[PDB]
């Protein structure tokens, strides 16, 4: 088949799901019990049972979709605070890259499935290594979601205005990208500098 | 690749964490176990093969200063598809940071290198388990190689630790010889 | 500018 601009905004959009999946599982948003066992990209990964954020996240994805499709995502961040103050612990940043030149396009790209499938395995198996240097959430935490856009008119209402929502002092370690030829999707974790060691 | 890590003070039973870790962090990533294995902990009896592993570290390290290990994944001992080194000869044989801290900071290390980087999934495999110890130490499980080499082929990483110290002696591990584990974990 | 759209409140 090969890859065209609207078959590479649907990977990356799906691959959001999973990622965000998988950060409220592996970092404890969301009671591990509330996640179920699935197989995705050739490895078994956790996805919410939890009806709420299903449709939350239904919504998110197809918003971000549409959004890839027209070049108009740059950033998706995972926020991840303290319930009762508020202060930010934790901050996924996943960066988009486009080719706005796939609209012109007069076939498929030339990757095979198999070779983004690689690509993204690779990246999530790198999330999943967090766990074992990532400093503890002691405290109960809440997530949130943002986006940056250049194109701030056409984004519903529904999207509320927001800061970029920083760590004042924190450490931050990049992962793998992957590219779909289209979309290139770079990620990194940055988290607050720990207390002591 | 070889990986640095040194400890910002000095660093036993944090050893065998080091290693036990390592094993099955190495496990999960190279694809020889479906999920990391403390989800798991919650098909099962090749959980009980990796728990024997595990456990019989525990004795070994309880018996000897363990200045090398070897993680060593198909083909076989002396000839590995690939293979990864834990080298702690350089720790102390004071310590105020805690295992969990260490933990992390090696685990930080070996992630900002790119250790695991390979696209391509690989099959299950035969891993071989192996450690350096005083000849004298009466280890028992662990199977004695006083004529092992350590492979020239294979090499993905080295985790080298390290906590600040200066000067130990040139021939420091003398009476120290390869033990090898006489049961191989396989993948699934 | 950046956007955010909030999850499912809690009990």
């Amino acid at each position: 088949q090969g890859i065209t601009a609207r078959g590479s905004a649907e990977i990356v959009a799906e691959f959001f799901s999973f990622g965000i999946n998988s950060i409220l599982y592996q970092r404890g948003i969301y009671p591990s019990e509330t996640f179920t066992r699935v197989q995705k990209y050739g490895l078994t990964l956790l996805v919410t049972t939890d009806l709420e954020l299903i449709k939350y996240l239904n919504n998110v994805v197809e918003q971000l979709k549409d959004w890839l499709y027209k070049c108009s995502v740059q950033k998706l961040v995972v926020v991840i605070s303290n319930i009762e103050s508020g202060e930010v612990l934790e901050r996924w940043q996943f960066d988009i890259e486009c080719d706005k030149t796939a609209k012109d396009d007069s076939a498929p790209r030339e990757k095979s499935q198999k070779a983004i499938q690689d690509e993204i395995r690779s990246v999530i198996r790198q999330i999943t290594a967090t766990v074992t240097f990532l400093p503890l959430l002691e405290v109960s935490c809440s997530f949130d979601l943002l986006i940056y856009t250049d194109k701030d008119l056409v984004v519903p209402e529904k999207w509320e205005e927001s800061g970029p929502q920083f760590i004042t002092n924190s450490e931050e370690v990049r992962l793998r990208s992957f590219t779909t030829t289209i979309h290139k999707v770079n990620s990194m974790v940055a988290y607050k500098i720990p207390v002591n060691d | 690749c070889m990986v640095p890590v040194v400890f910002p003070g000095p660093v036993q039973e944090g050893c065998c964490q080091f290693t036990c870790e390592l094993l099955k962090h190495i496990m999960y990533q190279r694809q020889q176990l479906p999920l990391p294995y403390e989800q798991l902990k919650h098909c099962q009896q090749a959980l009980a093969e990796l728990e024997s592993v595990l456990s019989h570290l525990e004795d070994f390290f309880a018996r000897t200063l363990v200045p090398r290990v070897l993680i060593l994944l198909g083909g076989n001992a002396l000839s590995p598809k690939e293979f990864y080194e834990l080298d702690l000869s350089l720790l102390a044989p004071d310590q105020s940071l805690s295992t969990a801290a260490c933990l992390r900071r090696l685990f930080r290390a070996i992630f900002m290198a790119d250790a695991f980087s390979e696209l391509q999934a690989p099959p299950l495999m035969g891993t071989v388990v192996m450690a350096q110890g005083h000849r004298n130490c009466g280890e028992d499980w662990f199977r004695p190689k006083l004529n092992y080499r350590v492979p020239s082929r294979g090499h993905k990483l080295t985790v080298t630790l390290s906590c600040g110290r200066p000067s130990i002696r040139t021939t420091a591990w003398e009476d120290y010889i390869w033990f090898q584990a006489p049961v191989t974990f396989k993948g699934f | 500018s950046w956007y955010s759209y909030p999850p499912p409140q809690r009990a």
